[PDB]
DNA sequence: GGGGTTTTGGGG
DNA sequence: GGGGTTTTGGGG
DNA sequence: GGGGTTTTGGGG
């Protein structure tokens, strides 16, 4: 197999040609009717990647290649911006100026996936090493072969792929729309956002929050198969996005089943400034707080910092399985999301009780002073996502008697019969957790069969 | 203001218990709507959003007498226009039924319906369904944590705390996180039902009768 | 090919 | 044999 | 023509 760069590829040809590139671009593999399914690609190598920059505005050039298929399994999934496809036997031809890469893959075309990064998406939401550094992760047909002779050809690709990223945006200012003009497009458009949060909407789907350069904040729904690379902090393109003139109560972009969510990789220069420039807005919460029904989802705590890299955990695992799982039976600590149904004891001013040390008992503190070192002895019931539609309520302890979430209220612990100060703090934050569309983010310690909160701190 | 008719039509309807004679009068006008699919889904638009309509045994016949030129299940890209209609509740299987949400539907029951037969409609954005809407499913979650929220307040009594000494000098102590299970109703199955809606009744013509009806 | 599926109608 | 393809009957 | 396959030379 001979390899030839995109800007030297063959326009009279018309015969079978092979290629090494770094996709920049793709839809999703998407169907088109009963018997085919198309990938589209933004594809550049070191002969095309960038417009006579003059007037050219350092705006990206590159090929596009299109892969036809009969079954959506013989197409690339592109979580990510950067890697590198080999292809075999495309033509080329000019479409509308540029030169566009054809194969039909359901002939006798094939494509193979290589990692730029260490570890391809789907190993680094897994947690696993890749074979090795020649290895493609992804690839049509039953087989990949890759010759000696190829090794350099991959290995200069992915250096110079790390120095485009680092060097360009790759993904420049005419590849996509600022949100806060979202409005004013007349069909589908592009978005290069930070995501601000991913929320747990139902068992199939994640409402993600972003928010772009231009400060705007939108929501979308992205399917947990579909997209489950989405990550809070981190930068995504959006490729196809449509803004939704019925949704009265948030801002909201619609994706197709073609549309695609995708990452940059690590040396992303674009992504490294997005990630430190758009910063968190809670502006949409705080007004929504105001109102007595919030269709907005409203996260009201946070976990220390040393906890930002714990992977969550479902109620349903949580209360279901974690005396069943090896993997959950190995852990003490978790983290976890849900909604507060009720809080125990109903009396806002008996959730501080006083604690005699020596024999482990709580009391009242209508008597007062005489029952000992003030304490939280709260009971939340909660649910989730994953326990939406059963008849239960789960119980999640704020019992800080040994330190574990004396904190959570930014509130000490004080004889809420006596001070109001401290009381009506209390009673507000009971307000705003029981209310619809609140939820708390929490690390919890499992003890004698319970959960209790731990490093976790209301933010409102 | 809501463009869409459908999903205005269906939040007030899931905003007011289920109950139809509380939703707006000034929406109970007759509508006309684009015809996306036929068959095997009876698919009808908005011009936003895709709803399934439900045809009575009588809306059927009385279409098939005043226009037996044409077949229903070939109405695909036409419109048609229900003037007489109404909209209930019903509990189902979500993961079966595409045009639900957490095991409830909105149905759109249609009684008397004209086809305008070659009317050109206006360019629209392609139809979603309306069960798949961000907003519209928190409508329905919402209407879900108000009838939880209601129950657990009625069944959960007694401020049964854990005892505090059974999370303090836990070093010797072993439990079962199943303790931590409190049941939210009275309901009789593994799944929450107690809604105060009264689930609305009508019976409805399955899809593949009409289908019958009209090529055996 | 900057696009429209469905024993897939919550990857498609 | 049957696809896609153009070889439009015949290799390995 | 060339895959994968078994048809192992020949259809459409
Ligand atoms: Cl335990
Ligand atoms: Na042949
Ligand atoms: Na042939
Ligand atoms: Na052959
Ligand atoms: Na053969």
């Amino acid at each position: 197999y001979e390899y030839v760069e995109l800007a030297k590829a063959s326009l009279t040809s018309a015969q079978p040609q092979h290629f090494y590139a770094v996709v920049i671009d793709a839809t999703f593999p998407y169907k088109t009717n009963q018997e085919r399914y198309i990938c589209s690609l933004k594809i550049v190598d070191p002969t095309l990647y960038l417009k006579q920059q003059k007037g050219a505005g350092d705006a990206s050039d590159y090929a596009t290649l299109v892969l036809y298929a009969k079954r959506f399994e013989d197409l690339p999934i592109i979580h990510r911006a950067g890697d590198i496809i080999r292809v075999h036997r495309a033509t080329l031809r000019l479409y509308n100026g540029q030169r566009q890469f054809n194969a039909n893959v359901f002939y006798s075309s094939s494509w193979a996936l290589f990692s730029t990064d260490k570890r391809s998406v789907t190993q680094e939401i897994n947690n696993q090493d890749a074979v090795s550094d020649t290895t493609p992760f992804s690839f049509s047909s039953k087989h990949a072969t890759i010759e000696k002779n190829e090794i350099s050809i991959l290995q200069n690709l992915r250096k110079w792929a790390n120095q485009y990223f680092s060097s360009y945006s790759v993904i420049s200012s005419d590849m996509y729309t600022a949100l806060n003009k979202a409005q004013a497009q007349k069909g589908d458009f592009d978005v290069v956002a930070k995501i601000l949060q991913v929320h747990e909407l139902d068992e199939y789907t994640n409402e993600l929050k972003l928010k772009d350069a231009s400060g705007q904040v939108f929501y979308t729904l992205s399917l947990k198969l579909k997209f489950p690379h989405v990550r809070t902090g981190e930068v995504v393109r959006i490729r196809s996005a449509t803004y939704d003139e019925t949704s009265t109560q948030k801002k909201v972009l619609i994706l197709s089943h073609y549309s695609n969510i995708i990452t940059f990789i690590q040396s992303s220069k674009l992504a490294k400034e997005l990630r430190a420039k758009i910063q968190d807005d809670h502006s949409v919460e705080v007004a929504s707080l105001k109102k007595n029904v919030s269709l907005n989802a409203v996260v009201l705590t946070e976990v220390d910092k040393k906890h930002a890299a714990l992977p969550s955990t479902s109620l349903q695992d949580l209360f279901h399985h974690a005396d069943s799982d090896k993997e959950l039976q190995a852990q003490d600590t978790f983290r976890t999301q849900f909604y507060v149904t009720k809080i125990e004891p109903s009396d806002v001013k008996e959730w501080v009780k006083g604690y005699d040390r020596k024999t482990k008992k709580s009391s009242s503190l209508k008597g007062a002073s005489g029952k000992g070192d003030n304490i939280f002895q709260v009971q939340f019931l909660v649910k989730d996502a994953s326990t939406q539609l059963n008849n239960n309520t789960y119980r999640v302890l704020l019992y800080t008697q040994d330190g574990l979430g004396a904190n959570f209220f930014n509130v000490k612990a004080d004889n809420l019969h006596k001070n109001a100060d401290a009381r009506k703090k209390l009673e507000d934050s009971a307000e705003l957790l029981t209310k619809f569309n609140s939820y708390v983010d929490a690390v919890v310690e499992r003890r004698n069969g319970f959960y209790l909160i731990k490093d976790t701190k209301l933010i409102y | 203001q809501q463009q869409s008719a459908f999903k205005q039509l269906y939040t007030e309807l899931f905003n007011n218990e289920g109950d139809f004679s509380k939703v707006s009068s000034n929406l109970k006008k007759p509508l006309k709507c684009y015809v996306k699919e036929s068959y095997p889904h009876f698919l009808v638009t908005d011009g936003y959003f895709f709803v399934a309509p439900y045809f009575t045994k009588e809306a059927v016949n009385e279409f098939h007498a005043k226009f037996p030129n044409v077949n229903i299940v070939d109405l695909t890209d036409k419109v048609i226009v229900i003037n007489n209609w109404s909209l209930e509740l019903r509990r189902v299987n979500s993961a079966e039924v595409f045009t639900s949400y957490a095991n409830l539907e909105a149905r759109l029951i249609v009684h008397s319906f004209k086809p305008n037969l070659q009317e050109r409609l206006n360019p629209t954005r392609y139809p979603v369904n309306l069960f798949r809407d961000d907003e519209f499913k928190t409508t329905i979650q919402h209407f879900r944590h108000t009838a939880l929220q209601a129950a657990i307040n009625k069944t959960v009594k007694g401020d049964n705390l854990v005892d505090i000494s059974k999370v303090a000098d836990a070093a010797g102590k072993k439990g079962k996180v199943d303790a931590g299970i409190v049941k939210a109703s009275a309901s009789k199955g593994d799944e929450f039902s107690d809604f105060s809606f009264k689930e609305g009744n009508t019976a409805t013509l399955k899809i593949a009768d009409i289908f019958v009806q009209e090529k055996g």
